[PDB]
């Protein structure tokens, strides 16, 4: 690392600096003393001070490139969010009266919903002795399940299956599949909870 | 030689890499550092 | 409603309704534009199931001169130009609108540039063995003009006997229709059709028969250079084309009873540099002498009162679906991000 | 490449001594190997 | 010593390339019509008429197809010389599919029209009489990694056995391009890998519309009379480089031709190998350009799955219109 | 003490020092191509290929006399300079003044300092840079010349 161990990571949040003095606590007034002193890293390129700033969607565009492509990785999803918002506007005006009230037009909301839908709850951690890797169930941390949604998703849509249809058709289709508790990867969600469950005996090895 | 070239027209140190490591390493070779 | 003005007519629009969105109804939208709105334009106008332009100084400009235009004098020469997507295509758009509603006859060219360039099936034209045919571009601009003008090509008749093949030719005095209908048929003679086409509407609009529009975009194509090969590998010159030698005949003015409307575009452009947009670096020598003289008409950025009608008109279809778009501050990232500019704001309003 | 560009260069050429005659490029590797030494 | 870019591989098609209007296009270009003169001349036909028009049943005959598309292929050559001369003086190789090479000698200055013709027209019968001798077929089979061909050409051939034959032939017939090829053998060896591809592993198949089983030694009977045909027939050096099929390298004596050609007639196609030979290298230089002189295009999508950065500059000689009346 | 490399001379002189017309200048820029740079109005010519010193010295003279005797030196053939050719833009007898002329013919028929403001602007269009200034300056000189407002 080009940084010394006494540089800290910056943070970008805005809202932040703006709490009155009064709110902070001896604690948070402290903290704030105490930045003050240290160096901080410059800011990468990348998340921004921006109202816009989504750290989920930056996060899947990361994993999507290939070849350090970011120009294009965002180009696709930008696309994809645009794919699925033409999508769902033309489901609502094809809609009668009752049925536009329950039809999500904000594709930030379907993609979220889309990746909690598909998140697992449980895994299989292997562990070593005798030869054998024994395979026990584990609850997966939640930065854990999150990774597990986002590469679910960009591997169901690179499969080789889909033959010359766009990256941005079959993403925003399997997402709205995922928003509806439908589709492949929710069914691969379903294939670990259950091969999960049947395979109980070693459940409560709490030192994985 | 030359008859040749006309015939053809028709149609750092010089030391080998160990007696150069030697001079270099002793301090013989005007200007040669090690990096 | 403050993004939308109730005059649908193009004929009395004014300064005042500078910055509003007049709609265009879905007759006017099929007739009038078969072919000519940008493919960005026309993806919203589904969205939104709706077809509305921003009245801009550009537009209103020229509507005035061709309101005061006099159709005795030689036709005169408008050339549209300005950065990239500023919105040239769009008042080009918003002037044919004008003229159609006015029984002007039409002759829209959508995109000069796709003539010079990814042409599969070339020809050599028998009319004369030096120049080179190109059907599928002709007759597919044939369909269209035939859609616009279907009202006058019974009126108009033909002056000439034009004889296709031995065995088939057009008789002198028949309407202009048969001859369309001809390039439609067989596209062996459609570029042949197109340019028999343009002899007539340059001749008998001359006689005052009607009122001539030739609108095209992307004019910088027609003096530049090709992408087009021979057998051999060897390069083909725009003037060797047909089709782009009979258009460079109605740039000229050497007619009256009409005007010529252009327009730049550096996109789809062939050997131009990304940042090149005026007249003469897009024109070449050839092409600025060859409109040369000419008025250009400048076209720009949004100024505030038209950026914050552009995401009025937005909010008011429910377009940005981000929370924060609303705010004071997301207009604020917005016209850092695009600078006023029409497309990048467009482009980024599709997927917040 | 007009004419007057072109004669007017092999009148430089003249002037400068280099060839006039334009001889492609394989048969000019007589001049680079006359060149050296 | 010149940079590979500048130079010219000329691919001939071969069989399963013809198709109705061969000929339009070269026609009026120079010097075609003496060789469909010397056609009718030679084969007691014309074969003009056929080419141009023709119910493309008589064309799919084996005995009509080959000269056919010999005849094209040089005629092509001559239109590609007349378009651009440098292409035909910078060429460097040469490959026939499986007719082909008899049209790619012809073009190295090995053979003549006049005797390469009459080969042609000889193989051309005696496999025609082959494949009337017993029934066969060849397949085309596009496998998956896990396809296994030597294991399913077995058990090809015990049903054969099951159902009584002597010495059923079920064998991979042409090397095309990886994990593509053609198997030649008895017909009910090739319905058994068509009905059961999924225990063979076989993405797609599809029969091909022969006579025969080629390059099998089903054709046995054929080598002999071609034999004759070439034993007068006084084959020179080839002028660029030919290569072969049998095993895929280029000819290098003229006493070895004689033998090779009557070889391929019953020896697989080793056209990927040919394809490794003339165009692999290490990642970075630069390809020769590559010209399909005859009737189709099969030949250039062949290279596109066997090497695209060859395929890149890649081009085909139009043999079914002109752009210039010359 | 031998060098290769001090065999070299390299000669300067400024072209607004010497007696030269405005064609002698044309064709002496023309024909020395890359050894004139317009920034500095220098002229630098490099010998090195005689030996010595002293003789590339001569050299460099003479290839300085004799192109500036070739630069005042018109052959028969020079009368064909074509447009394309030239270094700025003469606007008499040129397709703006044909074309002008022709559109007031037709205006006239269907019925100056206007026809000097066009020229100025065209002339400025074609040699100096295109700016939106110049564009407006050309754009305000065809309106009032073709009686648009
Ligand atoms: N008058 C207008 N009314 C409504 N939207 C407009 C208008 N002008 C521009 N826009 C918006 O800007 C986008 C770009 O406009 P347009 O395609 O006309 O630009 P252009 O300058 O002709 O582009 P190019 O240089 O690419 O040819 C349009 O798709 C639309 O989103
Ligand atoms: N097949 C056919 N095409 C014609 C005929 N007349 C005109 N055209 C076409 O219509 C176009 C009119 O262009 P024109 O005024 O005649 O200029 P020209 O090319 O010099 O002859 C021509 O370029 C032709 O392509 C005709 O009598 N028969
Ligand atoms: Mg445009």
């Amino acid at each position: 690392s080009r940084y010394s161990p006494e540089f800290k990571d910056p943070l970008i949040d805005k809202e932040y600096y703006r709490k009155p003095v009064e709110e902070l606590t001896e604690e948070e007034k402290y903290v704030r003393e105490l930045k003050k002193t240290q160096l901080i890293k410059a800011a990468p390129a990348g998340k921004t001070s921006s109202v816009f700033e989504d750290p989920v969607i930056s996060k899947f565009t990361n994993m999507m490139m290939i070849g350090g492509n970011k120009v294009l990785a965002r180009s696709l999803m930008i696309q994809t969010l645009e794919a699925v918002k033409r999508k769902q506007f033309e489901k609502y005006h094809a809609a009668s009266a009752e049925e536009q009230a329950t039809i999500e037009r904000n594709p930030y909301t379907i993609f979220h919903q889309a990746l909690k839908n598909c998140e697992p709850m449980i895994g299989l951690v292997p562990i070593l002795k005798g030869g054998r890797f024994y395979q026990v169930p584990v609850p997966l941390p939640d930065r854990r399940r999150r990774f597990l949604a986002m590469k679910w998703m960009i591997t169901e849509c690179r499969d080789k299956k889909h033959q010359r249809t766009l990256m941005p058709e079959k993403l925003s289709h399997k997402l709205l599949e995922a928003f509806h508790n439908q589709g492949p990867v929710i069914k691969r969600k379903h294939d670990l909870h259950k091969m999960a469950e049947a395979n109980r005996a070693l459940a409560h090895y709490r030192w994985w | 030689a030359d008859e040749r070239l006309r015939i053809n027209s028709l149609r750092r140190w010089r030391l080998s890499r160990i007696v150069f490591r030697h001079l270099a390493d002793h301090g013989q070779l005007s200007g040669i550092q090690r990096a | 409603a403050i993004s939308r003005t109730n005059e649908n007519d193009p004929a009395k629009h004014g300064d005042q309704h500078e910055g509003q969105h007049y709609n265009i109804s879905p007759q006017d939208l099929e007739t009038v534009f078969p072919h000519g709105l940008p493919p960005r334009f026309v993806m919203q106008v589904k969205t939104f199931s709706e077809a509305c332009l921003m009245v801009r100084k550009p537009a209103l400009e020229l509507l005035h001169y061709l309101k005061n235009t006099s159709f005795a004098y030689p036709a005169i020469r408008y050339l549209l130009y300005g950065e990239k997507g500023t919105g040239k295509t769009l008042s080009l758009c918003h002037v044919i609108h004008f003229c159609a509603k006015q029984d002007w006859l039409i002759l829209h060219i959508p995109d000069a540039h796709l003539w010079v360039k990814n042409c599969r099936d070339l020809l050599q034209s028998s009319y004369n063995k030096q120049r080179f045919d190109q059907p599928l571009e002709a007759s597919t601009w044939l369909k269209n003009f035939k859609t616009t003008n279907e009202r006058f090509l019974n009126q108009i008749k033909v002056q000439e006997k034009y004889v296709w093949n031995k065995r088939e030719s057009t008789e002198k005095g028949s309407p202009l229709g048969e001859v369309v209908e001809q390039g439609i048929t067989r596209v062996r003679n459609a570029t042949d059709a197109v340019g028999i086409v343009l002899k007539e509407l340059k001749r008998q609009s001359s006689l005052g028969m009607f009122h001539l529009l030739v609108a095209v975009d992307g004019i910088n194509a027609l003096w530049g250079r090709t992408t087009l090969k021979r057998e051999d590998k060897s390069p083909i010159a725009p003037e060797e084309l047909a089709l782009v030698h009979n258009l460079r005949k109605m740039m000229k003015n050497d007619w009256h009873g009409g005007a010529i409307v252009s327009a730049l575009s550096q996109t789809g452009s062939l050997f131009k540099p990304r940042k090149a947009y005026l007249p003469q670096e897009l024109l070449g020598k050839e092409g600025f002498d060859a409109l040369d003289p000419f008025i250009p008409i400048l076209v720009s950025n949004y100024n505030p009162k038209e950026f914050e009608s552009c995401i009025q008109y937005y909010l008011e279809n429910n377009w940005l679906q981000h929370e924060k778009a609303p705010t004071e501050e997301g207009k604020k990232e917005l016209l850092f991000l695009s600078n006023a500019n029409p497309s990048l704001l467009e482009r980024h309003c599709a997927y917040l | 490449l007009s004419e007057y560009a072109f004669r007017m260069s092999r009148l430089s050429a003249r002037l400068f001594g280099e060839v006039t005659r334009p001889t492609n490029s394989k048969s000019m590797k007589v001049v680079k190997l006359f060149s050296e030494l | 010593r010149r940079m590979p870019g500048q130079c010219s591989v000329l691919l001939f098609p071969g069989q399963g390339s013809q198709v109705v209007g061969m000929g339009r296009g070269l026609l009026n270009y120079p010097r075609v019509r003496e060789l469909y003169a010397a056609a009718r001349r030679v084969l007691g036909y014309d074969l003009l008429e056929l080419s141009l028009h023709g119910p493309q049943e008589t064309l799919d005959r084996t005995v009509h197809c080959q000269p056919a598309i010999f005849v094209a292929s040089l005629a092509a050559v001559e239109k590609l010389h007349h378009l651009q001369p440098s292409v035909i003086e910078n060429c460097v190789a040469a490959a026939g599919f499986s007719v082909g090479e008899f049209a790619a000698l012809v073009f190295a200055g090995a053979m003549e029209f006049a005797e390469g013709l009459y080969a042609v027209k000889i193989r051309a019968e005696a496999m025609q009489e082959a494949s009337e001798a017993v029934p066969s077929g060849m397949l085309s089979v596009l496998g998956q990694p896990q396809s296994k061909f030597n294991f399913a050409c077995l058990e090809a051939r015990e049903h054969c056995k099951s159902l009584g034959i002597e010495n059923p032939v079920c064998e991979v017939s042409n090397y095309l391009f990886p994990d593509c090829r053609v198997i030649s053998g008895h017909q009910e060896a090739l319905r058994f890998l068509q009905k059961n591809s999924s225990k063979f592993h076989f993405r797609r198949t599809r029969m091909l519309p022969v006579s025969g089983a080629f390059h099998t030694r089903l054709m046995e009977p054929a080598v002999e009379p071609l034999t004759q045909a070439l034993k007068a027939v006084d084959i020179k050096k080839p002028l660029v480089s030919v290569y072969s099929n049998v095993h895929a390298h280029r000819y290098r004596h003229p006493g070895h031709i004689h033998k090779l050609l009557a070889q391929q007639l019953v020896s697989p196609v080793k056209w990927e190998q040919t394809m490794h030979a003339i165009y692999e290298r290490k990642k970075g230089r630069g390809f020769p350009q590559t010209f399909e002189v005859g009737p189709g295009r099969q030949l250039g999508a062949i290279l596109k799955s066997c090497n695209m950065q060859a395929w890149k500059s890649y081009s085909a000689v139009d043999v079914l219109q002109t752009l210039e009346h010359v | 003490v031998r060098n290769p490399r001090a065999r070299v001379v390299v000669l300067r002189v400024k072209l607004s020092s010497l007696n030269l017309d405005d064609h002698a200048k044309k064709k002496l820029i023309k024909l020395v191509g890359e050894r004139y740079c317009k920034t500095t109005d220098v002229l630098t010519i490099k010998t090195d290929r005689c030996p010595l010193r002293r003789q590339n010295y001569d050299y460099a003279v003479y290839l300085l006399t004799v192109l500036y005797h070739e630069s005042w030196n018109t052959e028969e053939w020079e009368k064909s300079k074509t447009e394309a050719d030239m270094e700025e833009y003469i606007w008499e007898n040129s397709s703006s003044e044909r074309n002008i002329l022709e559109t007031l013919l037709q205006m006239k028929a269907a019925e100056t300092k206007e026809i000097e403001e066009y020229k100025k602007s065209v002339v400025s269009l074609k040699n100096e840079e295109e700016n939106e200034n110049s564009i407006s300056q050309y754009k305000e000189s065809v309106k009032r010349l073709l009686n648009v407002t």
